[PDB]
Formats: structure tokens, C-alpha cells, sequence
């Protein structure tokens, strides 16, 4: 029955609260919003969905400091400074640290330092906070670790194939590729922005930028520290992305093969996180897919026998989510 | 009055409160 | 010689910038600009222009503060607060205060207490002020006047041909609409904002936004007080907008007259500053037109007589930025 | 219970497959498709939409040359002459000519050659071909017609609310542009073309074109006749669009009187055709409307206590072939 | 003092005529155009571009048949079937094939059985076509070859830097990814294709497609026979593409010892055709770009020694063209 | 002209399709 409270009502805040709800069974109990806007931009934002849809439930206010989804009420605090939230009156369990600026103990550790138990942020931990990746290593979640990380959205698509990969063939070394929806954190118009590429026009451009992609998978698959690198390219598009890499190999083999592999794994370990395409999609049709890795087998191409080539698809924001709300069952399940 | 508006009133040139009218 | 400053090196203030730097023999000298933003995250940001392509002139920073356009120096602040701006120091007749942020005399002024003679703000004014559209009646400007404002780019060319049309047919009632670029207002996603529209996914959607440059006619042109109004149409365009001007009148007329009227106007009070199109032309056959208001003569349309309806397409980006380095010319001229 | 057969399996006639097989207690009964591409063709898109999104339904080959929708067997044909088709064979008793290209009598009546009863064009017909937009004349409709038209999706928009607003504060004349997502007659990229507005670049800019949707009020709505006219503007949104009416009626009046007067149809004699939104939502959210006509009264204006100013959100696509399935309802209702 | 003529006046026959015209002493004289349209759209489309904006010349109509660019007057002929062109009546020596219906040589000889002495296909050849690539090989050309290759956009970009690769690390096998812009093929919205992925609204998704430039590039760089392959990416960007390079070399090596490489030829022989950017730039900054290949050297990376990564820029409508021209004028130069 | 007439005979191709919106 854990208490949650979602830090942040961005993309990921939002899409993670709707993930939730359709969710049967859950351990969880989301009760709480803060983010800079109050019950206004709230209500109307969790409604209103220019990717996901209107949201089919009924999504109106309570008190001018709260809202209400098919009834259960839900607290929307609106203050910009963790450690000043009602945290410890609301019995907060876990938060879902999600503003994309407090991610390292010295931010997160303020909701506990405010009366929460728990903390998850929906990216990267800065600096050494326990990273999970779930299908991959989230069963190597320990209670003892307060504040914890869910990895990127490229992460957790790569991480389970490239597991798979590795297990099957043994990965030597290898180069990715993430042509990525454009996001919050890019420019509509040439602004100012901290890197000179993420501040020209997303709508617009095909936009070089780095990822820690090839290097957090080494996190949660220890045996592929210092094995991958590769980069991003943002593109005019508003959600879903595809991941495209290329590993060398110890066991020879073709593209049947791996393809064969991943069925394998999507079938049994890796079942409901990673899945393979057989058909000719495009990435509108990827949208809302509650997998964390999806193959598209047609693309899937083996080079001189050890080089392989394999291209992912994934929702960034719905398919994260998924997993920032399936980290979340395990946390509340080997609660103490 | 709604949190958004206060805060936008101190900080006018941030991303949730820039209010350009054509 | 006029020392000029740019305050907010946005998209106007660096679109300004550069209609500056190819005017045939300009009385302004720009020699700071002060932005939020980084000293060559800024000459960068000059030199590469998504809307405008590449800036023709060596942008090569000159020292850890200032910047050096084809050789011209151009000392680079930064500083949120205006009352702190070495504009005094530093010896500056004309500010461009193209942020937006400060835009009536309380706010601007803060300008002039840092040591600004005369300000321009480049976007509508905010309560009582001075207001001056180039070329219906930037004549009205006397130099006892210390703060202007160039007016909106809607505006600044739902006029040049709203005086054309009072005085020939004699406007009585009217509307208008606006289907313009989205601009860094609207967020590039669904997040939140005060206004729940400009919150929308800018370059996936229709966006209505309330604007003034309706009433905001009524201004540079006394004689249409309360008369027009209308509203504002956010689009899928990073630059480029059309007004879609409706107005019925007491003269009776018909659609092809109307476009004389326009025809004449164009090489006499209004030559440079509106253009007739007789050409079937797209929004990015535009780009870069040096006139505050283009009229497309194939859609005119008079419907009972007297109810005309005109359309008019707008490089609101550049086109006004030309309007504003006139309104400077109109002070820097005949300046005391 | 009618059999029905698709003729042009474009967007418009997928829409239509999915909206039928949305209603309950259907008088249709879709029996067959025709389109130049096949049944490999015809399932892949029928399933996998970019903007409707996933058909939720079980989609998937039938023997070699039918299709099973939720078990529903549609017989998959492929001639590019009307006249050929096994319509007298498959017993059809109405068909939607949705090739855009069959829209005269000639035309489409071949279709009734080929052994169908009744054409029913989902566009502007031509000729004398009875003009219908349901809710408005669509009681007009008698058996005796065995081809007809829908209108275009635009005129079904005007109709019902310029049918509310001449009726109650009467007409007297008006403009209209309508600011439109592109369609499938606009080429991707600048090339050749008849219309050398529709030859450019769709997706990139803002194209005007001459529609004649206005005029065509006339035909549901005997009175309007050369009252309307307009012109219509496309923008980088595939799909839906806005109606901008600038009428003037004859009864003075003020908006909270138009927007009321609307909100009684919508209740009175258009429920489930007009709709009034007071929540300030923008283009996306009117994705899958099943109402011709939603009116934006936040934006609703009034000059001249005559010059009444209405806006009006539709979906293009869905929308219409909301209607067009009214439309062959009443078609099988009225089946003499 | 060599007659040219232009069959397919569509995005590239028309970037041909541009990249010609700013040509500083031609061998070449475009004499004519053909395509389905006439002068209405050949004159309007080569002086209007929502990509290469306004022509600076006076592209006019010269009678009903003809236009005039700049005083110098083209013949513009219509008739789709090679046969029928006058080529023999205008004394045409030269062919560009830009319609993309004529790659093979039976299809192509037709321009030569029509008059035309030599053809060139705008697009990789079908049949005994001598494919040919400036920078790489075009010095192989021999004069009585009848109809030649340009090769593909993709192909011209990924040679040059090959090339140098290989000779300079050697290749063992790799693979590539090209992030291309979307082309005339795809559809705006969901409609018909024999590929069922570029059936998809070419501006709203990332669409995979094949590409045979990887297996192309051993045409003229033989010793790459059977080493690479790859396929497309198509994203919403109406020009400017990159490819993503992943090769296994022969020579352990780093970053930036590569680019030091690449570096090296940009000057000595590839000096013209490929260019080392260093600048954090954009797809949009490449416009027009005269280089077939910019590698962004920022992107760079080594993995493990062996495992190298390169991507380059590349503009596909105008980086082309200017090969095509420079091969039409090596034919120039051989002629006899 | 040409266009207009290639498209009297091939109403649906790219260079001819003309919709009422
Ligand atoms: N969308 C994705 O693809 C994605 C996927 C995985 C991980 N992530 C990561 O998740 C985080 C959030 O991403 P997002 O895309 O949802 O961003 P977002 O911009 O839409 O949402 C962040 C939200 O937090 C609010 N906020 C900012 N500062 C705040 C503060 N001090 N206190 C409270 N609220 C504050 C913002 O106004 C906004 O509503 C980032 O770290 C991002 O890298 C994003
Ligand atoms: N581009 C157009 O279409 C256009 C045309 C005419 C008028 N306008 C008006 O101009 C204004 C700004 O538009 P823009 O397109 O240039 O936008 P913009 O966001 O690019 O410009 C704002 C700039 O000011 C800087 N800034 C913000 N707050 C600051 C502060 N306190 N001190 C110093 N610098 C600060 C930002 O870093 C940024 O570079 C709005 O008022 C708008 O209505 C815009
Ligand atoms: N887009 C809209 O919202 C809309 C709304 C109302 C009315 N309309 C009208 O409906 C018509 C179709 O519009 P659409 O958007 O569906 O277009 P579309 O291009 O997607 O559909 C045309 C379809 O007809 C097929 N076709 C062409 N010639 C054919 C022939 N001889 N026989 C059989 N099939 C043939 C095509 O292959 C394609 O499947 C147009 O006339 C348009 O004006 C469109
Ligand atoms: N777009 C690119 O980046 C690119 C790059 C390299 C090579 N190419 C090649 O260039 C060719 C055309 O590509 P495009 O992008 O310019 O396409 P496009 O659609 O803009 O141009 C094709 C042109 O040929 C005309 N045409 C078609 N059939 C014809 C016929 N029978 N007779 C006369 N004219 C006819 C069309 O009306 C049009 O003007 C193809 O061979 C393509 O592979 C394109």
C-alpha cells in the first residue's frame, strides 16, 4: 500500500501516472504531485496529452490544492525546494524523483530529509547511486538503498538486447546509435541552451548529441564495462526512438540466428521487456508499447560472420515509464 | 491565485512563463 | 555613432543584429549586447542560424567578453538585472530591449537608471506608452520621448494596410486572424506554462493564443479605436506568419479595386514598407522580405459590397527586425 | 441490412471501415473493398495508421482475397474502372466512392453500372448531384437519388453552426478561411503540380488555397446563396483542422448570446453534430471528434454589435466519415 | 560549347540548373528541360524552393515553350517518352536523367536513339552503366562510354571517406546507417507504396528503408567488395542527410588520428569533394554545403583499437547536383 | 497546359490530385 508522490509533473511525471492507473494489482498508491505549476497546469496536463491522448478518466480538481482521477483525490503541492515537502504528514514511502535536476544523494537525499522513505530518479544517478534496470539486474535491489536510480530511457532499451547478445555470442567490443525523439530539454528556436547543438531548433534538425548509454549498460552488465560507446542524433520527431548497434562477436553467426535469440529471451527471461517486430513498422506505430526493447528482425543484419547489427525500437516516455512504475513494485515488495 | 503566476511574476524570462503576444 | 546595445540577444536580438550589419550606412553603432546566456555560447549562436542559415561575417569571440563582426568589436555582459548594466560606464544613447521581460517604463526604465537615455522595446507596451509603428507614424515620436515600443510583429503589418483601407473605403466595424510561426513562447512538448495553450506541442499543433495587436491597431492609427480585435492562430512554422484581415466599410467596392488601392500605396507612403504579391506564393517564399506587411492579391475577397477580407504575409522574425532598426534611425536621426 | 463496398481504400475510406465498425446495431454491413493495391496493402494500412493510431481490432488475411476485421469477412477487390467491379455479384447495395476522382455522374454512376444501387460520394459531387451534411438537410434526402454527394469535410463544419447563426440572428453576409492540416492532394516535397500552391512543400509551409466550400452552403442551406465565400490555408498538421467565420447578421447581438445560442442547438436539434468547448484545448485534442462542428468560446467575438466572429474545430478526416456512416444510415433507413 | 539538356526538371534536375548556373565557366549550356507540365511549373519551381528559397535571376517565361533565366533562353519540351524528345532537333549532346523512370540502360538509351550523344542517370544505373564517382573514380571515364552513373546521394558521401579509410587503416567488413532526409518516394500522409514503410507519412515518422550504397561503394572501390551493408533511416528533415559508418580496420588505431587522416585528404586529393568540420553544428548548417562528405570529427570514436566510427554530413539535393555537374563537365573535357 | 490535360486522364496523380480542402 506504499504512498507515492510523483516529484516533477513533466512528460515522465505524467506518463508515469498514467502507466500506473491502468495498472491491475498494484502495490502502489499515488497520492501526492509537486512541480513549479499548481492544481491548474495539474488537472489539465494529465487530461490533455498531445502524444498520449486525453487521458479517459475523469480529470478535474479538488480544493484549489488537489485533483481527482476516477475519484481517489491526490495532493498537488507546488514548491520548487524538496526538503520543504509534506513528505513526513502525507507518510510519503516513495518518491518519483522526476524534475530532472535534483539526481544525485546531494539533491534526492531533500525528500528524505523531508519525510520520505524512498527515492527513484527517472535517469541517471549523478555520482555512485545504485542503478536498476529491470529484466537486466532490478532483482539486485537492496532495502537499505534510500535514494536510487531507473537509468536513461536508452539505457533500458539497450541494456536487455544487448544482454541477451552478450550471453549468447559474447560481445568483444562494440559502437551504438540512438536516432532520438527530440525532447523537453531541446530548443523550440535557436535559443540558449548550455550545448550549442541542443540549442538549435528540435523541430528542425537532426541534432549530434551525447549519450552515457554504452557506458551505464556497464552498470547493470558488469561484463560490457569499457565493451560500448556511441552517440545520439535527436530528430524532428515527438516521441519513440530507435537504438542502432553494432557489436563484434566471439561465437560467428547470422542474422536468423540472433533474431532466434532475442524471440528466445522475449519469450522466457526477458518476457513483456524485450519483444521482436517481424513486420514493416515505423516508429508512430511503436507508440505506447510496454516493452523496454523491441527488434525490428528485418533489420537485423550479421556482417562477415561476427559482426552483428541490430536495431531496437522504444517509447521513451510510456515504455520508461512502464519500468519507473515496475522498479517501484519491487521496492514496494521487499519493503522493511 | 495559482503558484504558476506568482513565480512567473519574479521569474518572467523562464520556459512556463514567457508570454509573447503575436 | 549613436552607441547602441542590444539587451536579449533572442531571436530578435540577433536577428536585429544582423539587418544592422547589412544596412547601407546605418547611424547606429551596436557595441554591447547583454544576455542570460554564455559570451561565445552567443558568437556561436550568431554565426549558425537555423531560420536564417549562416551568418556571412567572421563571428570570432575577441577575448573572454566580448565578440569581433567582421572585425567590429562588440563587448559581450551578462546580467539578469538591467540596473546593473554598464550602460552608463559604457556611454549608451539607444538600448534594444528585445527580452521581452521589461516591457513598461517601470520595467525598462530600470534601463535608463543604469544609465540609458532612450529605450525601445520591441514587443507591444505594457500599461500606458508611447507606441510607434515605422511608417504610419513614426513621426509622432518626439524626442522628449525617453521609452518606445515598436509595437508586435501582427501589428507592425496589420497596419501599413489597415490606414490604406480607413481612408479609402472608410473602415467602420472589423475583425482579424493570425495564423502565425510558433514562437519561444510555446513549449516544445506538453509542459506547463501559466497560459494552458502555449503549453501545447508547438510544431505538432493548431495553437489559439489571445494577442493584442487587434486593439494594439488602435494606437498607431487613433481613428480605428475600438473597432478592430480578432485573435491569434499558432502553427507549425518556425518562421513567417499571414494575417487574414476582415473589415466591412461604408464605400461600396469590389475585390480587385481594393488591390489598387494597395498597388498605389505601395510605391508612395508605404514604398518599402508594403508590397503587393501577384504571384501564387507559399509562407517560405517570403523569408527575408523587407516589407512590414506583403499583400497577396489573388485572395482578396469582397463579399456584400462593402466587407473586405485581404491577406498579408509577414516575416514577423526579420521583417520586423527591419522596422526596428528603423525605429532607431527615426531617434538615432532626429535624435536632440 | 445494406451491403456496402468501399471504393477508394485512401484515408477517407479507412476512416469510414473504422468509424462503421465502431457504431453499434449497424444497418451497413461492409462486404468489400476496391482499391489499386491489394489485400497485402489493404490490412497492412487498414491496421497501422500514423495518425488514427493501431486499429484495436483483430485485423487479417481471409483465404487469398478477403480480409477478417474481428472475424467480419471484406472481400478485398482491385479494378481501377469502376465499371468492372463485382458489384452485381457481391449484391451491393451502396457504395462510397472515396477515390476522389468519381464524382460526376458519369463517374459514379458506373458504379451502378457494375450492379450497386446508390453511390454516395465522400466529397464535393458534381453536376446536379443532391448535396447533403447531416443534421442539416439531410432529411432532404429521398430513395429517388441513387448517386449523391457529403459534401466536403469543411462544409460540413459551417453548416450546422451558420445554419444557427443565420436562423437566429440571420446572415446577412460573410468570409470564411479555414486553417487547414495538409492532405494527401499536396506533394511532400516541391514538384510539379497543377495548382501551384499545392505543389510546394506541404509540411513546411503555409499554403493557401482557393476552396468553395463557402459557396456550397447554399446547396444544404437554400438560403445562404451568395452570401459565403472563402479561402482556405494548410499548415504543417496532418490532421485536423479550424473553420475562422466572419458573418454578419441582422439582429444585433454580443458573444455570451452567440455561444449560448450554440450550446441549445447542441443540446436541441444537433446533438452529437455541434459541440461547444469552453476549455482552451488546441488541435490535437479534437483528434477522433465524432462532432462535424466543436466551437472555441473562449474565442467568439462581436464588432459592431452585427459583425459576429465564430471558430470552429473538426477532425478532417474522422469527422466526416462520422457523417458520411449517418449519412448511408439514413441511405438504408429510407430505403424505398 | 556543350548542349545539355535536363529530362526530369524535379528536385534535382532543378538543383543541377542552380549549381550550374553559379558555375564559373561552364563547358556545359543547358539548352532544354523536359518534364510533365511545361513552362507553368518549370519557370515557377526554379525560381521558387522551400529549400533552396527564391532563385536570384530573372527566371521568366519566353513564350509558351521556353523560359528565360537571366537572358539565356531553355527550351522546355514535355512529352514523357525519350523517344519522342527533339534531342536530335536541339542538337542535345549531353543527357542529364533526373525522372528516376530511366536508370536502366535499355530506358536510357532512349534519349540516345532520340538524338542525345551521351546520357548520365541522376541515380545508380540498371544494366552496362559505367557508375562513376568524382573524387573517388570519375578519372576511369573513357570517352565512348554512351550512358554512365552518378551513383546515389548516399553512396557519393560514403566512397570519399571509404577511401580513405581503406587505403589509409584498411577495411576488414563493416556496416553503415544513413539518417536521410525524406524524399519525393515517401507519402505526407498513409498512403499506397510497394514498400509498406514508405507508404507512412513521410513527416511524422522514422522510417527504415534499404539502401544499396554500401554494396555500390565496391563499384568503384573494388577492394570493398562484399564488406559492407547497411540500410536507411528516413526522418522527418526535407534535406541534409548523414551517414553512420562502423568499420573493422586492419590498422589499430584513435580518433584522432583518423580525423588527422581525413584531415589530410580534405587537402591533398579529396580536397573539394570531403571537409572536416569541427564546429558543434547541425543537419540544417550543411545547406548547400559543396562537399559530398563533412565529417563531423567531433563524432568521431575508436572502440577497443579497431572499431571505428565516423559520420559524415552530406547534403542530398545540392551536395549531389554539384558532383553531377562536375562529372558532366569531366565528360565535357574527354569529349572526342 | 500540359499538366492540365495529363491530368484530364490521370485525375489521382501527384501532380494533379486536387481535394476540396
Ligand atoms: N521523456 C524521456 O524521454 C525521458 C526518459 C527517461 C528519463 N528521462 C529523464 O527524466 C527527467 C524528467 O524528464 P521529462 O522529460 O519528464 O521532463 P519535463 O521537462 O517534461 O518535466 C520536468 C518537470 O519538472 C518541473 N520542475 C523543474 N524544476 C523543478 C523543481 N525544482 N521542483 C519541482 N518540479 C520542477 C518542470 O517544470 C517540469 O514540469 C529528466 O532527468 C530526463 O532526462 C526522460
Ligand atoms: N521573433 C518574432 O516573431 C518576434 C517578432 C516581433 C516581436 N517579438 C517580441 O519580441 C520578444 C522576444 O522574442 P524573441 O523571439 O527574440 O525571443 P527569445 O526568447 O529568443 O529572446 C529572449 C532573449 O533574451 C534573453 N533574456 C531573457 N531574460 C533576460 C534578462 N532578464 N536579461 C537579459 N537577457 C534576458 C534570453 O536568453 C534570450 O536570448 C517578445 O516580447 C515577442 O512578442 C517577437
Ligand atoms: N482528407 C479529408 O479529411 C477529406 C474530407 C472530406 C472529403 N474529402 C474528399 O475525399 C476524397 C478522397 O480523400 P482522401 O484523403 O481519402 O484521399 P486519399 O489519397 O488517401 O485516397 C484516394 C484513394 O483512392 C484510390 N484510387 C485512386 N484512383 C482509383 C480508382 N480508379 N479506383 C479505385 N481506387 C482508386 C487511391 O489508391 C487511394 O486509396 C477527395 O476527393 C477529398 O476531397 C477528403
Ligand atoms: N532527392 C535526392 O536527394 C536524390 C539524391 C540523389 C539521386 N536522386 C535521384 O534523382 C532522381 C529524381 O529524384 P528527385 O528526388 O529529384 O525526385 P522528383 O520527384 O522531385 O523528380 C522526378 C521528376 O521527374 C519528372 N518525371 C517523372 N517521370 C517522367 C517522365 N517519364 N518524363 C519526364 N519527366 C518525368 C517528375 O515530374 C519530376 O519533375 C531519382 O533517379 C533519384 O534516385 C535523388
Amino acid at each position: 500500500k506504499l504512498k507515492v508522490a510523483i516529484n516533477g509533473f513533466g512528460r515522465i511525471g505524467r506518463n508515469f501516472l498514467r502507466c500506473w492507473h491502468g495498472r491491475k494489482d498494484s502495490p502502489l498508491d499515488i497520492i501526492a504531485i509537486n512541480d513549479t505549476g499548481g492544481v491548474k497546469q495539474a488537472s489539465h496536463l494529465l487530461k490533455y496529452d498531445s502524444t498520449l491522448g486525453i487521458f479517459d478518466a475523469d480529470v478535474k480538481p479538488s480544493g484549489e490544492t488537489a485533483i481527482s482521477v476516477d475519484g481517489k483525490i491526490i495532493q498537488v503541492v507546488s514548491n520548487r525546494n524538496p526538503s520543504l515537502l509534506p513528505w513526513k504528514e502525507l507518510g510519503i514511502d516513495i518518491v518519483i524523483e522526476g524534475t530532472g535536476v535534483f539526481v544525485d544523494r546531494e539533491g534526492a537525499g531533500k525528500h528524505i530529509e523531508a519525510g520520505a522513505k524512498k527515492v527513484i530518479i527517472t535517469a541517471p544517478g549523478k555520482g555512485d547511486i545504485p542503478t536498476y534496470v529491470v529484466g537486466v539486474n532490478a532483482d539486485a535491489y537492496s532495502h537499505d538503498e534510500p535514494i536510487i536510480s531507473n537509468a536513461s530511457c536508452t539505457t533500458n532499451c539497450l541494456a536487455p538486447f544487448v544482454k541477451v547478445l552478450d550471453q549468447k555470442f559474447g560481445i568483444i567490443k562494440g559502437t551504438m546509435t540512438t536516432t532520438h525523439s527530440y525532447t523537453g530539454d531541446q530548443r523550440l528556436l535557436d535559443a540558449s541552451h548550455r550545448d550549442l547543438r541542443r540549442a538549435r531548433a528540435a523541430a528542425l534538425n537532426i541534432v549530434p548529441t551525447s549519450t552515457g548509454a554504452a557506458k551505464a549498460v556497464a552498470l547493470v552488465l558488469p561484463n560490457l564495462k569499457g565493451k560500448l560507446n556511441g552517440i545520439a542524433l535527436r530528430v524532428p520527431t515527438p516521441n519513440v526512438s530507435v537504438v542502432d548497434l553494432v557489436v563484434q562477436v566471439s561465437k560467428k553467426t547470422f542474422a536468423e540466428e540472433v533474431n532466434a535469440a532475442f524471440r528466445d529471451s522475449a519469450e522466457k527471461e526477458l518476457k513483456g521487456i524485450l519483444d521482436v517486430c517481424d513486420e514493416p513498422l515505423v516508429s508512430v506505430d511503436f507508440r505506447c508499447s510496454d516493452f523496454s526493447t523491441t527488434i525490428d528482425s528485418s533489420l537485423t543484419m550479421v556482417m562477415g560472420d561476427d559482426m552483428v547489427k541490430v536495431i531496437a525500437w522504444y517509447d521513451n516516455e510510456w515504455g520508461y515509464s512502464q519500468r519507473v512504475v515496475d522498479l517501484a513494485d519491487i521496492v514496494a515488495n521487499n519493503w522493511k | 491565485s495559482d503558484p504558476l503566476e506568482e513565480y512567473c511574476k519574479d521569474n518572467p524570462e523562464t520556459n512556463e512563463c514567457r508570454t509573447y503576444d503575436n
